[PDB]
Formats: structure tokens, sequence, C-alpha cells
């Protein structure tokens, strides 16, 4: 299970990243599909609660090629909640850079791009640290809601 | 902050060495094997990694290698060729990873550890005068010496007139023969007028075959 | 990929700037590139990392530079502790190292003493017979010797052995063995060792006969 991680990792600027992911004070794009050999690290869908994506083909079948094939890619629009709610996902690409996708802010009121669920809080998983820094400080609040019909436990990192 | 290795070792051809790393809280990623040959550069033996369970061996090693973890390094199958001190490594941050392994830069190295392929047992050496003569080159400066050949295992050591005489000394490295035993030359540059009223002694000491010789190196 | 030093041998006085250069027979595409050094008998110590960035406790006069195929070390000033064996190593595909660059003290070029010294009586009643050949406090370190038995040049059956540079006069040693049965040496009458170096005009032969 391990395979279905990508780890097209290159660190060229010598900022040490990837060492994080064995084991701080400079502190939208659609989610359709994305190559594996760009991303380095976990990929992490968010429904209400965070998700983990695995390695797959364009049909959905998983690979085990730790995301090296150049089939290798990441259905983030599979994941997508039917019912419409919001929706986001984030990963570190090959250089140690955090990339993000979702659906555009309608307003102030309305969800970020990535895990930002409100321009001050986000969904906490556990790599959030690694993809976002700056956000160590801020609080954690348990979340209990009911969103298209599922319960969604899960917490809130916010200021 | 040298990291710990298992003692050195001497194995018959064929044999199987069993090397160890021992690390000094600790963070590191993989597990590296370097060897050197005697009087060669770095090569790379192969590579593990233990959070992925992946590993990577050179096209020499790869028949004969592996590399698992306290770290472990074995060789099997083992050759004249695979004399060398080998060193492993445990670096800590990755830089360049492609799937499912990571490369960076050799950080945290062990002492070392030699391992030499002779199928020869302890022997004391035999030493021949390099006698001196009417050969003087420059100055009126005479060569004379000591030939410590045929002895095992490494090291000897010789001196001269028992320590009194160490200006002008050149004691050469030691040379693996092609029987497998060693050989060694230990010379002295002395006045050409000094070879009929000094005496120069060598004195050579094997201590693995418990072997003192001291040879008076005399003209003609 | 195979990494090139230039190169063998750098000669340096204390104080001097030393510059090494590592050539890569293909792009190391995003620069993985280590710069280690090896004093005699101990381990490599790892001066510099992704070509341009140094390692914790180094030094600050080494520095590393380069992009490409072609890489570069530089000492800005070499201290005594300096003098050693560096090698470059490039860690972004399967690992490879260069062969090593020796930094040793530069002096006066000095041509080798030259001395041979034919086998001993008692080495002859051992059954085998070696010749040896002197190379003594010469510089540089570059020298060639080649052995002569009756005018017939010997390939393959001799070894040699160099010292370190000697801590007092910067030169070098050289020490070659020439192996020979019991048998093969009575046939044969004329010894000879003849020596190529930079401090010689001309190769210097020494000879002897059996007698
Ligand atoms: C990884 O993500 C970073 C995010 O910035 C990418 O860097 C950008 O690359 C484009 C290339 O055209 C430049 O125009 C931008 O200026 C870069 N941004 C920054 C902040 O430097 C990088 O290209 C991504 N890597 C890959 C392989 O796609
Ligand atoms: C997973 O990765 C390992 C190491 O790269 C490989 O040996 C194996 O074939 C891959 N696939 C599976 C299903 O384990
Ligand atoms: C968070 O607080 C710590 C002190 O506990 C500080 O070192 C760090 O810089 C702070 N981070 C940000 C983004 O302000
Ligand atoms: C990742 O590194 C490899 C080797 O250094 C290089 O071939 C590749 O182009 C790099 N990735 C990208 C996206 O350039």
């Amino acid at each position: 299970h391990i395979n279905r991680t990508a780890l097209n990792c290159n660190d060229s600027l010598q900022t040490g990243f990837i060492t994080s992911l064995f084991y701080s004070s400079g502190c939208p794009r659609p989610c359709d599909v994305v190559s594996a050999r760009t991303v380095c690290g976990p990929v992490y869908c968010f429904t209400p609660s965070p998700v983990v994506v695995g390695t797959t083909d364009k049909l959905g079948i998983p690979t085990y090629n730790w995301g090296e094939n150049e089939t290798d890619v990441f259905m983030l629009e599979s994941l997508r909640p039917p019912t419409g709610g919001w929706f986001g996902c984030t990963w570190m690409n090959s250089t140690g850079f955090t990339k993000t996708c979702g659906a555009p802010p309608g307003g102030p009121t309305d969800g970020g791009s990535g895990p930002w669920i409100t321009p001050r809080c986000l969904v906490d998983y556990p790599y959030r640290l690694w993809h976002y820094p700056c956000t160590v400080n801020f609080t954690l609040h348990k979340v209990r809601m009911f969103v298209g019909g599922i319960e969604h436990r899960f917490d809130a990192a916010c200021n | 902050q040298l990291l710990e290795q298992s003692g050195a070792e001497v194995k018959t051809p064929g044999s199987s060495v069993r090397v160890s790393c021992r690390p000094p809280n600790f963070n590191s990623y993989s597990i590296n094997w370097v060897r050197q040959a005697p009087g060669h550069g770095l090569e790379w033996v192969g590579t593990f990694i233990p959070m992925f369970g992946t590993s990577k061996y050179a096209q020499k090693f790869q028949g004969r290698v592996t590399i698992t973890a306290t770290a472990y390094m074995d060789l099997n199958s083992l050759r004249s060729d695979d004399t060398a001190f080998y060193y492993c490594v445990r670096p800590e941050t990755p830089r360049y990873c492609s799937g499912g392994f990571c490369y960076g830069e050799f950080d945290n190295w062990g002492q070392g550890t030699l391992v030499t392929v002779s199928s020869a047992s302890t022997k004391g050496p035999s030493v021949f005068p390099l006698a001196p003569s009417s050969k003087s080159t420059s100055g009126g400066t005479a060569a004379l010496g000591c030939l410590v050949k045929d002895y095992f295992p490494e090291p000897v050591t010789v001196s001269w007139n028992s320590g009194a005489l160490t200006s002008g000394v050149h004691t050469f490295p030691a040379v693996l023969q092609s029987s497998g035993l060693y050989s060694l030359s230990s010379v002295v540059t002395v006045p050409s007028s000094s070879l009929g009223t000094q005496t120069y002694i060598c004195n050579v000491n094997h201590k693995p075959s418990n072997t003192k010789v001291d040879k008076k190196v005399e003209p003609k | 990929l195979t990494l090139t030093q230039s190169p063998g041998t750098l000669s340096l006085s204390p104080g001097k700037r030393a510059t090494l250069s590592c050539r890569a027979s293909q792009s190391v595409s995003g620069s993985y590139l280590a710069w280690y050094q090896q004093k005699p008998g101990q381990a490599p110590r790892l001066l510099i990392y992704g070509a341009s960035n140094r390692a914790t406790g180094i030094p600050h006069r080494f520095s590393g530079s380069g992009s490409g195929t072609d890489f570069t070390l530089t000492i800005s000033r070499l201290e005594p502790e300096d003098f050693a064996v560096y090698y470059c190593q490039q860690y972004g595909s399967s690992p490879t190292f260069g062969q090593g660059t020796r930094v040793d003290i530069k002096r006066t070029v000095a041509a080798p003493s030259v001395f041979i010294f034919p086998p001993s009586d008692e080495q002859l009643k051992s059954g085998t017979a070696s010749v040896v050949c002197l190379l003594n406090n010469f510089y540089p370190r570059e020298a060639k010797v080649q052995w002569k038995v009756d005018n017939a040049l010997q390939s393959g059956n001799s070894q040699e052995s160099v010292t370190e540079q000697d801590s007092k006069d910067s030169t070098y040693s050289l020490s070659s063995t020439l192996t020979l049965s019991k048998a093969d040496y009575e046939k044969h009458k004329v010894y000879a060792c003849e020596v190529t170096h930079q401090g010689l005009s001309s190769p210097v032969t020494k000879s002897f006969n059996r007698g």
C-alpha cells in the first residue's frame, strides 16, 4: 500500500523539504487530473473531511509504481461530493512547492482553494504542517456537521 | 562523530563477511556502503532505504551483496578484488527521490572496516640486506636497507639502530605480492665515508607471528 | 555518469588558492554534486553538497561552484591541514565517484637519487631473487621506472611503493621491486633500471652485472 504514494521528489534548491517525509522563518485551478510524475508525497483531497488519494491510471485502477510511469495520474474529480458542496485538494510538487486545486471563491464567506474551508480556517490532516508550515500556531477546533447526508468529523486550524 | 562499525576481518576466497553499523536521538533515511581498495578511490556498494524496504546495488556487487537493518552489510563469493576498506553512511537529508529510492549527499560516515581476502595464514618475514656499494650518486651518499619479504598478515614495523637512526630513513608502504604474502623495504641514505666505520642494523618486528629480527647491513 | 577530476595532482604552497575541477561526462541535470576530502588513513569528510552549498562545520575557506558538466571546488587560502586527496561525487543518478585529486606542497624540482640493489646471496639461498631500484627524495611525485634484464624490457613482473610527502623537505621516495625466479636470475647478466623524471634532462640508468 506504500507504492501508491508518488515519490517524484526533486529537491533542487537544497531546502531539505523531503526529510520530514521520513521524520519555518519565512512565515485557482480545477481539481481534475494531475500527472503523478510531478507529485512528491501524499495527495490529500478535502471533502468535508480529509481523504488520501493514491496513484491510479486513467480508468481508476490503482498503480504501484510510486508514480513514475507517465500513465500514473490522480483522479481528483472522482473524489468530489455528488451533492455539490465545497471541494479542494492539495499536494507537494517535485521541487517543494505546495499546490492547490478547488473552486474559485465566490465570496469572503465561501471556501478557498486548498483545505481552506474559511479564509481563516484549514482542515487538519497528517501532513498539514508539511504543506503549510505557517499554520503551526493555529488553533484546532473539533467539527461535526452533516453535508449532503453524510456525517463528517474533522478538525479545523484557525488563527 | 564517526559511527561504530564491526572490527577488521580476514576471510578466505569464497567465504562471506558481515560488517555492522551502529547509530549514535538519531535521524537518517537510508543505509549506504562505500568501499575503497588499497590505493584506489571510492566505490559505491549498494544502498538500502529502510522506510520503503527497497534497495539498490552496483553491477559488480549485485550478485552477492545485501544490506539490511543497527545496520548490516554482507558480501558472498568473495574474491581478492574485494580487499578494501568498507564504510557505512547514514545520510540525513534526501535530495533526489524517484520511486522508490532517495539520493542525497553522504553525511555521517563510519570509522571504516578492513576486509582482506587472502587464503594465506600467519607467517613471519625473511629479512634480506640491501647492501651499499661504491655507487655514490649524489655528493657521496650511500643507500642501504632491508627487504622484509613474505610476511602475513599486516603490519610489520622496522627501525634503524634501535631508534638512534631516524634521519634519512624511508620505510616504504607494504605491497601485496602475487602469492598473497606481503613485502616491504626500508632504506636509509648514509654518508659514504661512514660505510666502514659505522654499523647499521634494521630492527624488524612482525608481532602477529612474533618474529623479531636484527639484520646488520654491510657493504660487499 | 563519469566524473573526471583535473588535475591528478595539484602543487601549491601554504597560503595559495586551490581550484580543483570536476568534469562530468553527462550533464548532472539538477546539480546534485558533492565534494569530499580524505586525509591519509582517515574516513572521507563531506566538505560541499549540492554544488555550491557548504556542509555544516566545514570552514569558510572551502567553496564549491559550477553547473551542468563542469564543477569546481575552491580553497581560497591553503592551510597545512588541507593538503590531502579530494573527491567529487554525483548523487543525481546512480552514485558515482571521480578519481581523487592530490594536493601536495609545492617546492623546487628535485631529481631522484637512484640506486639499484641486486638480490642478496641469502635470498638466493632461499631460492628466490628480488632486484630493488630506489628513487630517493624527488619532486614532483610523478616518476617512471623501466626494468631491463639483458636489454629485455620487463613488463608486469614488478611492483612499486611510494612514501608519503616528507614533512621536512616535501620530497617523495619510490621503490620498485623486480621479482625473478632464482633460475631465471642466473641465466642473465646485466640488470638495469632506467628512471624518467621531470628533474632529469635525460633518463638515468643504474645497472649491475652478476658478480
Ligand atoms: C512546482 O511548483 C512551482 C510553484 O511556483 C513552480 O514554479 C513556477 O514555475 C513556472 C514555470 O513557468 C514559473 O513561471 C514560476 O515563476 C514558478 N514559480 C515560482 C514561485 O518560482 C514549478 O515550476 C513547479 N514544478 C514543476 C515541475 O511543475
Ligand atoms: C512496489 O515497489 C517495489 C519496489 O520498487 C517493487 O519491487 C514492487 O514490484 C512494486 N509493486 C508491488 C505490487 O509491490
Ligand atoms: C509560531 O510560534 C512560535 C513560537 O512558539 C514561533 O517560533 C514561530 O515563528 C511562529 N510561527 C509563525 C508563523 O508566526
Ligand atoms: C528531476 O530530476 C531529474 C534528474 O536530476 C531530471 O531528469 C528531471 O528533469 C527532474 N524533473 C523535472 C520536472 O525537471
